[PDB]
């Protein structure tokens, strides 16, 4: 899964080797089976998968809809988030999670994720929600 | 052995002479500056351009020269 | 807990791997494919702030032209410009050395 | 506390011995006394006080205002457990706490701060509760106890200095430091006097750069000045605050000692009648004034009774016997002979006393390797 | 309220008058009239020689002044800002007022008045821990292009500046050369005089005539700025290089005949050396 | 570093501001106005750049022609306006100079009076029946970089001629697209009120809605149709 750095000249080929490999791998595994328990899982942020689809015109593929941030499937993981860094129990993370819709939800882990830098940097031992809604603040700053 | 230079300002000669604003206004400064298209070049007229208003140390690259038949220098020399 | 500055420069958005661009890490994203006239204004304010600057040269064609062809290394077709003017042929740099920079290369 | 009662109690030590001062000061005491329930502590200093005729009227409504709000913060704290949270049984206690450094009661403060001591989350909360302990600490003006806490938490920060806190534990610092006599290594203290504000809490800012002075002046010498203070700009905005400090540092720092023994009156009237301050009275003096005699005898030689005489503007006499002691007594520099009637000095403590610095840490060393001679074999 | 300000006259009731003014603006609730009348109320201040009120209104008036549009009015305040935080002699404080003060005038074109004024300010905020007297001198050649035929006491003032600083490198030559001009000939008076008695005891090398220039003059020199400091500085340098040139040679000898050549007192010259 | 900004004489003497030497030389020789540097310019420009009226007064009294331009097409009414001096403005304009002339880029008096901000110069210069209307070689009016300095003053005082805000730019960008970028949001509602159509796309077919930030456009699209 990548979004951030390519020539997509060289490096289209690049990744062409790797989706050449996943592919003898495919022909391997559609060739026959040693063994069970045998699956790949993959992401793309990006017309490659597009450009998968055409490496596989339709051949042998599971389509899952992935919109980001879609909600209560935000709630769950923000509280997967919150297990790992200290937070408070006075904090409310339901409008903190509706504040970001129409985008992503990789801006709720960002707001995380700088959160605790937050509350490092203010010398704090927890997290609260006015940090938050200033993470939320900082990380629409750019979209 | 008039907002892109504004940007640029408070996203580095600010974070540089200020702290404990930051520390009051409860907003961590920004350490990353993009620029994007084909036209635009930038990574020296910027970088002239900080270093005339501010004073300090700065790190030109020439390209990398971390790459050679010796792998294990390279984490070494970054890391020095 | 330390203090250090990086920033980053690519030329295009598209570009594509798991390391840089991943959210959490850079918090100023700035698009900038086609300079506009603010910019041009500002970056030509700084470089006639050092140099010597003059009353016939206009900013107004220098906003208008190079909005429409753009060109890079602004900075670097100014020295040339620069090199223009170390022939000792005029004292004060014009238009005319900047239009010829401009139609040169 | 941080209230202004810590400072209206502070004014004791000049309300009981002089009998002077003891009108405004027991004025403002008793005017005071109806604020941040002062009951307990003017209860105490009543020996000090006037009768019990006017004594007795206000202890009946304080002291059931006392236990009124005691309770209330008993049912606030009855109130706050057996619930779930963190930092609301936090500041209830230390609101508790506060109101026990209040009613001037240490026990009670004591078992209070010590249960949020065990309750505190983070290393910056105990230093907060620390602190409360130093504020009423200077009220008690205890010495190892409120060293102790601080010699606990000095170790295992790693948050770094902050912006008011670190500053006020430098400030901390400072006093403690102006306790003790230690000058030179409290030298590096009164240097964040620029990030200092004005603080109700303990000190004035004014009555801080007051209290610094002394030891700004007297124990740092003309380059420690030309270097700190000089090169500073604090003492130069400071200065328009009263003339007298100006005058002061001038008169010093030009070496004259006609107006300087003229304003010393001042400068005497001033040094005493303080809380901490008071002890040292007798040393700042003879230590200004044996700085002041080494200054001058650093540059000079042969002195002349009538030049000294006239730059003094003092009798021989006095200076005869002053010298005399600070011969022997005061051990600044070689012998004086008045064969000559003239002051005149050799002080060889440069070339062969340099090599004989060493002499006295040789001697020592003697000893120890005779110690270490000691230990051998038992 | 300036043509009343400049006529000098029961300084006692003007300030009150302009509380009332203040008091009257904050009633009929007008933001930028309070905003000049307290722009000017601190300058009344600065001329009272007081800094504190000054420093906090000063400052208050900055708060809402940042928050607020019309940066070329901030260029102002911060510019008498960096005068008094001069006349407390606060390095850090004033050269971050100046640049601030700086980079808020950069984009809007300042009159010759006020653009002269920070530069006439740096100039001798150069002077005072005499970094540089090249770039100080050009600060003030630029403030004397900006003061230039505005007005007689600010054009005297500015060449006064001008001989000041360019003496401070102690290069008399170029002071006769500038004193040569006819351009400056007509902006001659009392005030310059003592300027070419300066560089005359400078040229000559001479002290007790200094003295008698800081003798005669004095009744002028009683209007003097805080310069007076530098001046006693360059007296006291020219003091130190007569001392390390007579003496020197000299291991021991006779203080009254060493003395005798200067025809001075030993008394302030001990001091010093003392010292 | 400094010195003579040009070779000849009067000139550099017209640039000094020196009155007495200047008219001797003209009593002396004749002919000295009359002569070009190698920027191809006379002393009548350099003394429009000084600012000093007596002596463009007295040369304009001599009749020197107003139309003469260098090998950039500079004239002396440009370099007034940009000069912002009013009674240069005045002399000229009080001569019968044209302000259709245009220079390298074509770019109007106007421009230039909006780009230092001098609302008098520019009402002068309009009063003498001059064209708000009237576009350069890159096809763009005043009221461009008007919006793009953010000047309201010179936005109205333009509006005060009722100059058309319909011109459109060789890029496409109309003076509201120049003041969304600009991030004025007074201006925006303004131009917005004055009945400009927000309904033109540039070459990157971008409305101005999306030209704007903050839901700028949104509240520009309640004044239309409000």
């Amino acid at each position: 899964d990548s979004i951030g750095s390519s020539r997509l000249e060289g490096g289209s080929g690049g990744d062409s080797e790797v989706q050449r490999t996943m592919l003898e791998l495919l022909n391997q595994l559609d060739g026959f089976e040693a063994t069970k328990n045998i699956k790949v899982i993959m992401a793309t942020n990006r017309i490659d998968i597009l450009d998968s689809a055409l490496l596989r015109p339709g051949r042998i593929d599971r389509k899952i809809e992935f919109p980001p941030p879609n909600e209560e499937a935000r709630l769950d993981i923000l509280k997967i988030h919150s297990r790992k860094m200290n937070l408070t129990r006075g904090i409310n993370l339901r409008k903190i999670a509706e504040l970001m819709p129409g985008a992503s939800g990789a801006e709720v882990k960002g707001v995380c994720t700088e959160a605790g830098m937050y509350a490092l940097r203010e010398r704090r031992v927890h997290v609260t929600q006015e940090d938050f809604e200033m993470a939320v603040a900082k990380v629409m700053q750019k979209d | 052995p008039d907002i892109q230079k504004q940007e640029v300002r408070e996203a580095v000669e600010l974070p540089l002479t200020h702290f404990e604003l930051y520390k009051q206004i409860g907003i961590d400064p920004p350490r990353g500056v993009l620029m994007y298209g084909p036209p635009g070049c930038g990574k020296t007229m910027l970088a002239k351009a900080v270093a005339h208003h501010t004073t300090a140390a700065f790190i030109r690259v020439v390209g990398s020269e971390f790459v050679q038949k010796y792998l294990g220098e390279g984490p070494r020399m970054v890391r020095d | 807990n330390v203090n250090v500055k990086v920033i980053m420069a690519t030329n295009r958005a598209d570009t594509l791997d798991p390391a840089l661009l991943r959210p959490g890490r850079l918090d100023r994203k700035i698009e900038f494919p086609l300079p506009d006239r603010r910019q041009k204004r500002l970056i030509f304010s700084t470089i006639t702030s050092k140099m010597n600057l003059s009353e016939e040269v206009d900013l107004e064609d220098y906003v208008a032209r190079p909005d429409k062809i753009s060109g890079a290394d602004i900075n670097s077709i100014c020295q040339e410009s620069g090199m223009l003017a170390v022939r000792e042929n005029r004292y004060i740099v014009l238009a005319k050395d900047f239009e010829k920079a401009y139609k040169t290369v | 506390p941080k209230n202004p009662d810590l400072r209206i109690a502070q004014l004791r030590f000049l309300l009981s011995l002089p009998e002077h001062r003891g009108d405004a000061a027991v004025r403002d005491e008793l005017m005071a006394a109806v604020r941040d329930n002062n009951m307990a502590p003017y209860y105490e200093a009543l020996c000090k006080s006037l009768d019990w005729q006017i004594d007795v009227d206000l202890l009946n409504k304080m002291k059931k205002a006392n236990e009124d709000e005691l309770k209330r913060l008993d049912e606030e704290l009855e109130d706050a457990e057996k619930n779930l949270g963190e930092s609301e049984i936090r500041d209830a206690m230390m609101a508790k706490a506060e109101y026990l450094c209040r009613i001037g009661d240490k026990e009670g403060a004591l078992t209070a701060f010590r249960k949020t001591y065990d309750k505190t989350v983070a290393l910056g909360h105990r230093l907060d509760i620390v602190f409360y302990l130093l504020r009423i600490g200077l009220f008690y003006m205890d010495n190892d106890l409120i060293t102790r806490n601080t010699e606990k938490a000095k170790s295992l920060i790693e948050e770094g200095g902050d912006w008011d806190r670190r500053n006020r534990l430098k400030v901390y610092q400072g006093l403690y430091c102006v306790a003790i006599r230690d000058f030179k290594q409290a030298a590096e203290l009164f240097l964040d006097t620029v990030s200092t504000f004005t603080s109700y809490e303990l000190m004035d800012y004014k009555t801080f750069v007051t209290y610094t002075v002394y030891v700004s002046m007297i124990a740092l010498e003309r380059p420690d000045l030309r270097e700190k203070v000089i090169k500073g700009a604090e003492i130069l905005e400071v200065l328009h605050s009263l003339p007298a400090v100006r005058q002061y540092l001038f008169s010093l720092y030009e070496c004259r000692y006609s107006v300087f023994f003229q304003s010393l009156a001042v400068v005497e009237q001033e040094m005493k009648k303080d809380w901490l301050f008071a002890p040292h009275y007798r040393y700042y003096v003879r230590e200004m004034r044996i700085h002041a005699y080494s200054q001058l005898l650093e540059s000079y030689r042969s002195l002349t009774l009538g030049y000294m005489a006239e730059a003094f503007g003092v009798g021989v006499e006095f200076i005869d016997q002053e010298l005399s002691r600070f011969i022997a007594a005061g051990r600044l520099h070689c012998k004086i002979d008045k064969v000559n009637e003239i002051v005149e000095t050799n002080r060889p403590d440069s070339k062969n006393w340099q090599y004989q610095e060493t002499i006295k840490k040789g001697d020592l060393l003697l000893n120890r390797v005779q110690k270490l001679s000691r230990v051998i074999n038992m | 309220l300036d043509l009343f300000l400049d006529m000098e006259a029961a300084t006692g009731q003007e300030v009150e008058l302009c509380l009332e003014c203040i008091e009257w603006a904050k009633s009929e609730k007008r933001t930028f009239l309070r905003q000049a009348l307290e722009a000017r109320l601190v300058s009344l201040y600065f001329d009272t020689k007081r800094y504190q009120e000054a420093l906090h209104l000063g400052s208050q008036l900055l708060r809402e002044l940042k928050k607020m549009d019309d940066k070329a009015l901030l260029v102002e305040v911060q510019l008498l800002e960096s005068k008094t935080y001069h006349a407390l002699s606060n390095l850090p404080k004033a050269r971050a007022a100046l640049t601030s003060a700086r980079t808020t005038a950069n984009a809007i074109y300042c009159p010759p008045k006020l653009q002269a004024t920070l530069d006439m300010q740096s100039g001798i905020i150069h002077a005072a821990e005499e970094k540089d007297w090249k770039t100080a001198y050009s600060y003030f050649y630029e403030a004397f292009e900006g003061y230039d035929s505005i007005d007689s006491p600010k054009a005297i003032t500015s060449l006064k500046y001008m001989l000041l600083c360019k003496i401070m490198l102690n290069t008399p030559e170029d002071v006769q050369a500038l004193v040569s001009g006819k351009l400056a000939l007509r902006y001659a008076g009392r005030q310059t005089e003592a300027l070419k008695c300066v560089a005359q005891a400078s040229k000559n090398r001479s002290l007790a005539d200094f003295e008698k220039a800081l003798t005669d003059y004095r009744a002028e020199l009683r209007d003097d700025p805080i310069i007076s400091t530098h001046l006693a500085k360059l007296y006291d340098n020219l003091l130190e290089q007569n001392l390390i040139r007579v003496i020197e040679p000299f291991s021991r000898v006779q203080i009254e005949h060493i003395s005798s050549l200067i025809k001075l007192s030993k008394a302030d010259v001990e001091r010093k050396l003392s010292q | 570093m400094e010195g003579c900004v040009s070779n000849l004489m009067v000139c550099n003497l017209a640039y000094s501001g020196k009155l007495e030497e200047l008219k001797e030389s003209i009593l002396a020789d004749k002919s000295l106005a009359t002569r070009t540097d190698q920027d191809s310019r006379t002393a009548l420009h350099w003394a429009c750049s000084a600012g000093h009226t007596e002596i463009v007064e007295f040369l304009l009294q001599l009749g020197v022609p107003v139309n003469d331009k260098d090998d950039a097409g500079w004239s002396p009414l440009h370099i007034a306006a940009s000069a912002g001096r009013d009674e240069i403005v005045k002399a000229l304009l009080g001569k019968g100079a044209q302000v259709n002339a245009v220079n390298q880029n074509g770019c109007t008096p106007l421009h230039y009076a909006a780009s230092k901000n001098r609302h008098e110069i520019a009402v002068m210069l309009l009063e003498g029946g001059a064209n708000p209307d009237a576009k350069d070689h890159y096809e763009a009016t005043a009221m461009h970089r008007a919006a793009a300095k953010g000047n309201l003053k010179m936005i109205h005082i333009l509006l005060y001629y009722k100059a058309s805000t319909n011109i459109q730019d060789t890029e496409g960008n109309t003076p509201l697209h120049l003041a969304c970028d600009e991030e004025r949001v007074e201006e925006a509602k303004l131009l917005v009120s004055q009945g400009a159509s927000i309904y033109i796309e540039n070459k990157e077919e971008k409305t101005p809605l999306q030209v704007a930030k903050g839901g700028l456009g949104l509240i520009l699209k309640r004044m239309v149709e409000g």
